[PDB]
């Protein structure tokens, strides 16, 4: 994973974030960037419109609690594949979700960083978020390969 | 394929970029070759340090580039040709490069403009470059 | 994009396929669904056992479908609109899968057609295959 | 990996393959069907048409080197992440190959076996040399994730 200085930087930075806001946030960006995650959740109600999906109720709800997945896995960053390994089988066995859309949902968690943070979340910011993200995106894939 | 809205909501964004398309091509360019450092592989020349000169011409560059784009959004193949012979023909980018650098542009752009960037202006724009990509990995004339 | 010679390519390897269309798109859904059965999960309602009548008679639509688009090279988004449609706006279905369909059927038209299915058309196929695709996956209207 | 009764038969099928030709094949088509696979070849020489590829003497031999990796990997199935640890690390380390290319020229390769073999290459076997090759390209993609 990282060093030592940037578990650090990432770390106090992850402390800012308002889990609620922003996984809300990036679950709806989600289905309305790559509307075919849409058909995953498709007992959620209407996301015919980007309105409709990002003032679905229920998105919201789901979001939060992929953010607070997310929050956990910030506190093992050296044991991400056992942290999400469980989460790992449900998206596999369960829910049949191809892991090229577990580096999407990471990308757009990233992107609705900077959207909230502006010139805080810095290049420097953003490159060790990249390595959070990819890495839990491979644990997440982890029951494929 | 972008409809309408889309065509739409990339010339409205584009808009908002304003006099500052130059700064966020350098600024997109930067966080790509930060965060994905095999990236700089296709500079060996390019001086890369933090702040380079040269990155934030290539930045204009890669801007006035996108700009042109929006202006042609029913025939991106005709107006970017010449860009697809150098980045297909000539340099031979991996694709998976082009989503990196288009992933480091929504960055840049969500950054700079909280408030435009919706979530169907971040759906159209990724659709754009996605599309912008296509030409120029394609080897077509 | 395809250049004039990939569009040639097309129309002459999908001419070879000919009236063998239909078999061949019955043969790709087999394969697809037999090497990547989570695509099965699109297909809950059909009897997907070997030779199923309903698997065979869905091959042939995906063929026709098809022998559409390579008739209509130069404008694929107004050719299969109700398609895109179907597979983007009602089934949502993932991009993956339809990579997934275009390999099988590469690996279908390779199998009965050796000597037609050169790299150059091979490459042709690809490209094709991918636009369609694209097609069939982007909300455009 | 597969079942003894699988790994049987994709044994024996293996065995009917000519592995110089089929690898110069597949090396040959990975280069003219995803072109920019040829910028790592490019101290190969003329690459600029179908024909000259395919022809290409080092493809060819080249090829051959591929194959016979894979040939050695069809001996190796239940320790495929071993079997590639130093052409993982080379391929990543020295070469910097996306790792999406590891599926391509493992689909290719399919390709090529189907063309060769025609009916032989049932629909049941070739989804065994499915999980053959997307085993390889994640045992190659291991030092990433
Ligand atoms: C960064 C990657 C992801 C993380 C950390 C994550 C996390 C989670 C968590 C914590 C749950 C709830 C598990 C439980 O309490 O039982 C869940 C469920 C679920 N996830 Fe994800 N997820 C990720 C990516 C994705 C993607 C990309 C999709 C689909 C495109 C997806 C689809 C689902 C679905 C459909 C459920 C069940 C929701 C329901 O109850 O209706 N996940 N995920
Ligand atoms: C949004 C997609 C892209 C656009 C619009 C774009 C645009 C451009 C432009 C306008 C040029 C300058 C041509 C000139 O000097 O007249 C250029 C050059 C170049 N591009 Fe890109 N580019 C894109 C993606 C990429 C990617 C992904 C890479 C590789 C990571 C790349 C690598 C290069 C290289 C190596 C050069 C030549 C630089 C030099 O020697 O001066 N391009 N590109
Ligand atoms: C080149 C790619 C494809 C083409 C040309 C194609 C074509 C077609 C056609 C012609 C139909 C029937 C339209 C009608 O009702 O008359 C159809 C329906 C359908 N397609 Fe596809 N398709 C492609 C890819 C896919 C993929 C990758 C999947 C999922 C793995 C998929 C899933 C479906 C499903 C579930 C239906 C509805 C079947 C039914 O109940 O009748 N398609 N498609
Ligand atoms: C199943 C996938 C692959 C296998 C089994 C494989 C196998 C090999 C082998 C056995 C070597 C010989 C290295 C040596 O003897 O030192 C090699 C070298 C190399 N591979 Fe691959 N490879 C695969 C995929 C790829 C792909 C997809 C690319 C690029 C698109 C690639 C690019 C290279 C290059 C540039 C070399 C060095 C060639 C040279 O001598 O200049 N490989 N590979």
């Amino acid at each position: 994973m990282l060093t030592a200085e940037e578990k650090a930087a990432v770390t106090a930075f992850w402390g800012k974030v308002k889990v609620d806001e922003v996984g809300g946030e990036a679950l709806g960006r989600l289905l309305v960037v790559y509307p075919w995650t849409q058909r995953f959740f498709e007992s959620f109600g209407d996301l015919s419109t980007a309105d409709a999906v990002m003032n679905n109720p229920k998105v919201k709800a789901h979001g939060k609690k992929v953010l607070d997945s997310f929050s956990n896995g910030m506190k093992h960053l050296d044991d991400l594949k056992g942290t999400f390994a469980a989460l790992s089988e449900l998206h596999c066995d369960k829910l049949h979700v191809d892991p090229e859309n577990f580096k999407l949902l990471g990308n757009v968690l990233v992107v609705v960083l900077a959207r909230n943070f502006g010139k805080e979340f810095t290049p420097v910011l953003q490159a060790d978020f990249q390595k959070v993200v990819a890495g839990v995106a491979n644990a997440l894939a982890h029951r494929y390969h | 394929v972008l409809s309408a809205a889309d065509k739409g909501n990339v010339k409205a964004a584009w808009g908002k970029v304003g006099g500052h398309a130059a700064e966020y091509g350098a600024e997109a360019l930067e966080r790509m070759f930060l965060s994905f450092p095999t990236t700089k592989t296709y500079f060996p020349h390019f001086d890369l340090s933090h702040g380079s000169a040269q990155v934030k011409g290539h930045g204009a560059k890669v801007a006035a580039a996108l700009t042109k784009a929006v202006e042609h959004l029913d025939d991106l193949p005709g107006a970017l040709s010449e860009l697809s012979d150098l980045h297909a023909h000539k340099l031979r980018v991996d694709p998976v490069n082009f989503k990196l650098l288009s992933h480091s542009l929504l960055v840049t752009l969500a950054s700079h403009l909280p408030s435009d960037f919706t979530p169907a202006v971040h759906a159209s724009l990724d659709k754009f470059l996605a599309n912008v990509s296509t030409v120029l990995t394609s080897k077509y004339r």
